[PDB]
């Protein structure tokens, strides 16, 4: 009838959802531990959240199989794209805003004060578009893994990273199939999720274009972000 | 959306656009950083792209249920995807000229001409030249992508419900979702042996997006795009351009 999820697939899903909740919290109480101040809140919150993405990625099955420089290539390229997903995941429809518990840095006003107000509407549009997909934590977690293992320029072993990604892709396909009783609409749900990969390429580019704009205006990023976003 | 099918998109591909009423989407501006010794060749390439955009507008117009969309939505969809479709067609055409330890050297901008990698190096666009031929052309040949999957992906590229400014997003969703059904069914009935093919095909789309964004940087850097007038060109092209002719 409907191909069931193998024990490796069910274990992978439970593993990713478990550590997604653990790396969800931009905490360790580092909010307390860690017009210039508005831009410094954004850069400090981003550093903390990027470090959660790196630890989430380093714990993904397959991340240890690839070369070290291939790991740096993936983490440098997926960092901004996964940041769009994490912020979009906290969209609240009732207020049409992003609620990040510590709702200060990623609010409209802090972005307006820091001079990056022109970016808010492009972000919220993506938030609305992603919110309407109604992804559960399995859809969202598997998508995050698929973003990390995407084919990036400069990979020494692109075929290897593709084989790793295919394992998460196939897990996502079978999960949707079992959740929809092999309905033809499984392709629609699956295809729309893969469509997000296309759209976050634009957002990551727009993020790269702001990093370029900051250098021309001589406003500098914290060195952790400068190295990961390839100044 | 019942008329929208891979079979109809296949017979649309044979239709040839009539003598294209020239719309100057791409042109060499009055003050352009393109060196004078290369403005004429670059201008000819712009005139070639403009004809292909015009054939693209006429293609999108006769797509089933596209013309029933709101006219403002039709303009936005073509405005946001014309570049990716040009590159996707370039990559599709360039597969013949693949090997006709070295990278691919020829890119087919149109049936009767090719771009050599050395000309891309002199223009400083070598990296994007190689990305088109490897991430798209070579990958589609390795993937054994047939014409049915090509026309389906073109429709999926065009029918993007995430385009900012649409007035009827759900009318575009219904069209793209029908294409997902068509592509998945075609993979199950004809490519039954290959697993993960549906995902493998759609993975070219984010690669196509990044390459398209890099091309826009070069085009805008050399002041080649008339961005303030493209929506207007698309408006008049949908209304006045002659319909295609079936060669049959
Ligand atoms: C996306 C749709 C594409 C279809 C066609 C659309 C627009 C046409 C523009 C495409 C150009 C591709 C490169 C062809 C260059 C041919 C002339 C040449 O060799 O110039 C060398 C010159 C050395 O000068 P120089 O004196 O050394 O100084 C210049 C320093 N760079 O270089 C220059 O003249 C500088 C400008 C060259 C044109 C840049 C166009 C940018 C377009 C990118 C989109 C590419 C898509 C596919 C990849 C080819
Ligand atoms: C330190 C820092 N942190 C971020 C960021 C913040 C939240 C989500 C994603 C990112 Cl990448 N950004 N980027 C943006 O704020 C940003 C840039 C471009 C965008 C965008 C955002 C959020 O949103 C979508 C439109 O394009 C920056 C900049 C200052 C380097
Ligand atoms: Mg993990």
């Amino acid at each position: 009838n409907v191909p069931p999820l193998t024990a490796n697939q069910k274990s992978l899903i439970a593993r990713l959802v478990y550590y997604q909740e653990g790396y969800e919290q931009p905490s360790e109480e580092d909010l307390k531990r860690v017009s210039d101040m508005p831009f410094r809140q954004i850069t400090e919150m981003t550093i903390l959240t990027v470090q959660l993405i790196v630890e989430f990625a380093k714990g993904l099955p397959g991340f240890s199989k690839i070369s070290q420089s291939d790991q740096i290539t993936l983490l440098k390229a997926c960092s901004s794209e996964v940041m769009m997903l994490r912020v979009a995941r906290r969209y609240d429809a009732a207020t049409d805003s992003v609620l990040f518990a510590n709702n200060q840095a990623y609010t409209r006003d802090n972005y307006r004060k820091a001079g990056m107000a022109y970016v808010i509407e492009d972000l919220l549009h993506f938030c609305r578009c992603m919110y309407s997909m109604m992804m559960d934590n399995v859809h969202y977690a598997l998508l995050t893994a698929i973003v990390i293992f995407s084919d990036r320029p400069g990979l020494e072993q692109p075929s290897l990273v593709e084989e790793i990604q295919r394992y998460y892709l196939n897990t996502l396909r079978v999960y949707i199939l079992n959740q929809n009783s092999a309905s033809p609409r499984s392709a629609v749900i699956f295809g729309k999720i893969l469509g997000i990969l296309t759209e976050i390429r634009t957002l990551g580019m727009q993020n790269s274009n702001m990093c370029i704009s900051l250098k021309l205006k001589n406003r500098k990023l914290p060195p952790f972000l400068e190295e990961i976003w390839d100044v | 959306v019942q008329e929208l099918s891979i079979e109809r998109l296949l017979e649309m591909e044979s239709l040839v656009a009539d003598p294209s009423e020239e719309f100057q989407f791409l042109r060499v501006g009055p003050d352009s950083n393109v060196p004078p010794k290369f403005r004429a060749p670059v201008s000819s390439l712009c005139q070639i792209g403009n004809k292909q955009i015009a054939a693209l507008v006429v293609w999108a117009r006769d797509i089933p249920h596209f013309s029933q969309l709101e006219m403002e939505d039709q303009i936005l969809l073509i405005k946001g995807s014309w570049n990716e479709l040009l590159l996707f067609a370039i990559a599709w055409r360039s597969m013949e000229f693949l090997t006709r330890t070295s990278p691919p050297q020829l890119m087919c901008l149109m049936p009767g001409m090719t771009l050599h990698r050395n000309s891309a190096l002199q223009a400083g666009v070598g990296q994007i030249f190689d990305r088109v031929l490897s991430e798209l052309s070579l990958k589609m040949r390795t993937l054994r992508v047939d014409q049915a999957e090509y026309v389906a992906l073109k429709a999926i590229i065009l029918l993007n419900p995430d385009v900012k400014g649409l007035k009827n997003r759900q009318e575009v969703e219904v069209l793209r979702e029908k294409m997902f059904l068509c592509l998945d069914e075609y993979c199950r009935r004809s490519r039954s042996s290959e697993e993960g093919r549906f995902a493998a095909l759609l993975l070219r789309l984010p690669a196509l997006r990044s390459i398209s964004l890099k091309s826009f940087e070069h085009l805008f850097f050399f002041h080649l795009v008339a961005d303030t007038s493209i929506a207007g060109y698309i408006r008049d092209a949908l209304r006045n351009h002659a319909p295609p002719i079936d060669t049959n």
